Parts: C-alpha cells; sequence; structure tokens
C-alpha cells in the first residue's frame, strides 16, 4: 500500500537513480546532491519504481504529482484488479450437535459466496472415542449442502498425529461450474 | 515606556514598529494543529498566500504526522519558503490542541522567523453542532 506523494527532504538511500521532470535520465547521484535540485527548481521527488534494485526517483511539480495519481484513480475504477483471498478457520468437535452444525454450516455458505477459503478442523470430542470413519463424514455432510457452489481444494489429513483432521474448501471455479451444470442437465433432461 | 501583553489596537497610534512596519502589516502564520496532522500557511496582511507546509507534504504517512517532530519539520519547510520572499516577523495564529501546536512554533523559529505574538483561534461553539458519540476505546 503506497501513494504517489513526495518523499520529502529525507532520503533513506545514499545513491539514487534520479530522473528529470521531463523524463530525462540525470543518472545516479549522491543523496546530498539530490536535495540541491529540489531547491534550485523548487520540485518534489517521487519514487516511481521501488522494485528496481537501484533506487529510482523522479522529481516533478506538485501539479504533476496530482495528475499522476488522478489517473491511477481511474485505471483501478475502470479495470479493478483485487484478487486477494481471505482465509477463514473453523475448529469443530466430532460430537458437535446438529443444531450447531447447521449454524456453522450456514456460515461457510456465506464465506464460499464471497470467494473465501475455509479451513475446517475437526478434533476428538470431549471424552469420546471415535475413529476417522465418521469423523471424516462431516466434510462430505457439509459439502453436500453446497453441491455446485463448493468443492474441495485440499483433502482430509492427519495434521496432529491423527487426532485432528483439516480440510480446505473453495468456491467452484467458473469453468468447473459450467462442467457441473452440463452434467446435471444430461441426467434428468435426457432421461 | 513599559511592556503590555495586549496587542496594539490598529486605530489608536502607537510606537511599536517591526522593521518599519506596523502590527497590522506583519504577515500571519496560520497553524491548524489537528490530532493527526499539522498544516501551516503563512499569509500577508492582505491575505496573499506566501508559503504552505504540512506533515503530509514533508513526506510523512499515517501516524507519523501526529508527532511533534513532523510539525517542527513542517515549520522549517514553511519558514524557508517564506524567508525567500522577505518574511522575518510573523504573527502566529494557532488553531487546535494537537501535538504540533507548540512544536510548529519552534520550527518557524528554526527557519529564521521571529514570532512577535501568539494568537489562539481554536473553534469553540456556544452550543452549535452535535459531536460524534463517545467511543469505548
Amino acid at each position: 500500500k503506497t501513494a504517489f506523494s513526495n518523499v520529502g527532504r529525507k532520503i533513506s538511500q545514499r545513491v539514487i537513480h534520479l530522473f528529470d521532470e521531463k523524463g530525462n535520465d540525470l543518472g545516479n547521484m549522491h543523496r546530498a546532491n539530490v536535495i540541491r535540485l529540489m531547491d534550485e527548481r523548487d520540485l518534489r521527488l517521487v519514487q516511481r519504481n521501488t522494485s528496481t534494485e537501484p533506487a529510482e526517483y523522479q522529481l516533478m511539480t506538485g501539479l504533476q504529482i496530482l495528475q499522476e495519481r488522478q489517473r491511477l484513480r481511474e485505471m483501478e475504477k475502470a479495470n479493478p484488479k483485487t484478487g486477494p483471498t481471505l482465509r477463514k478457520e473453523l475448529i469443530l468437535s466430532s460430537n458437535i450437535g446438529q443444531h450447531d452444525l447447521d449454524t456453522k454450516t450456514k456460515q461457510i455458505q456465506q464465506w464460499i459466496k464471497k470467494k473465501h477459503l475455509v479451513q475446517i478442523t475437526i478434533k476428538k470430542g470431549k471424552n469420546v472415542d471415535v475413529s476417522e470413519n465418521e469423523m471424516e463424514e462431516i466434510f462430505h455432510q457439509i459439502l453436500q449442502t453446497m453441491p455446485g457452489i463448493a468443492t474441495f481444494s485440499s483433502r482430509p489429513q492427519a495434521v496432529q498425529g491423527g487426532k485432528a483432521l483439516m480440510c480446505v474448501l473453495r468456491a467452484l471455479s467458473k469453468n468447473e461450474e459450467k462442467a457441473y451444470k452440463e452434467t446435471q442437465e444430461t441426467q434428468e433432461r435426457d432421461t | 515606556t513599559k511592556f503590555s501583553i495586549y496587542p496594539p489596537i490598529p486605530g489608536e497610534e502607537s510606537s511599536l514598529r517591526w522593521a518599519g512596519k506596523k502590527f497590522e502589516e506583519i504577515p500571519i502564520a496560520h497553524i491548524k494543529a489537528s490530532h493527526n496532522n499539522t498544516q501551516i500557511q503563512v499569509v500577508s496582511a492582505s491575505n496573499e498566500p506566501l508559503a504552505f507546509a504540512s506533515c503530509g507534504t514533508e513526506g510523512f504517512r499515517n501516524a507519523k504526522k501526529g508527532t511533534g517532530i513532523a510539525a517542527q519539520t513542517a515549520g522549517i519547510a514553511a519558514a524557508a519558503r517564506a524567508k525567500q520572499k522577505g518574511v522575518i516577523h510573523i504573527r502566529v495564529v494557532v488553531k487546535g490542541l494537537g501535538p504540533g501546536r507548540l512544536s510548529a512554533m519552534h520550527g518557524l523559529i528554526m527557519g529564521g522567523l521571529e514570532v512577535i505574538s501568539i494568537t489562539d483561534n481554536t473553534p469553540i461553539p456556544h452550543n452549535g453542532c452535535r459531536p460524534r458519540k463517545a467511543r469505548k476505546l
């Protein structure tokens, strides 16, 4: 998270690949020599590209610093590209009551609808002996509620020496969805 | 004569001069010390903007603007732009009870400006608009 604003008269790095206001390449110069050009022409330096290993800074007028981001306010509006996926966690118990399993199963439907990743963990119930035969039958019971909407990303594993099982769910991908749709129509309509 | 802390009223004639200029002519330094920022703007007697500086314009971000060092840095940046236009004596008009209320006044002195007066114009209503509800943090 950054902004196209002036860095000020405090430069962290001694050597900077300075750039002219008109786009001319001044070339690498000492940090002290960079401030001389900020006063000589009353201009502000903005870091154009952090990624490059050599420091890159371009000095431009205040109006030039407004027009730049004023276009970054439209590029994201016109073509927003927000793809981060939040990860959610749930820790259930083998002996979880059905009512609590229907309330937590409806919470997963809201997460899958918002394209989140649901990490589900199941633990041995309090003073209850149970294997992984019926302890792994809750995932299939939760996924069934979401037939097309959700599908496994990861699969049940013995995270902690078999006492607990962890799985990850995701929203069905567009392509996958179409495949599911296509299959559903043939079973009933063709018959 | 003696020394009074009350400003010389414009109408009545006085003898207090600064560089041959009356109190009315001296430029004014409007400081708005907020809680998360501190903006400084120097103006003349005829309301002509000469210099503007703030913690944001000096390269500070988020919570670094609400410090005493960022206000002092903003005073030096405004006391260096106004000293090139022939400003030496100023009238400080502080507005707000922020952290950079007094630190910006020191920064103006670290730029070659001499403060002759300190004015407070902090907005106080006589019940007007209703503030936001109190918080539990």
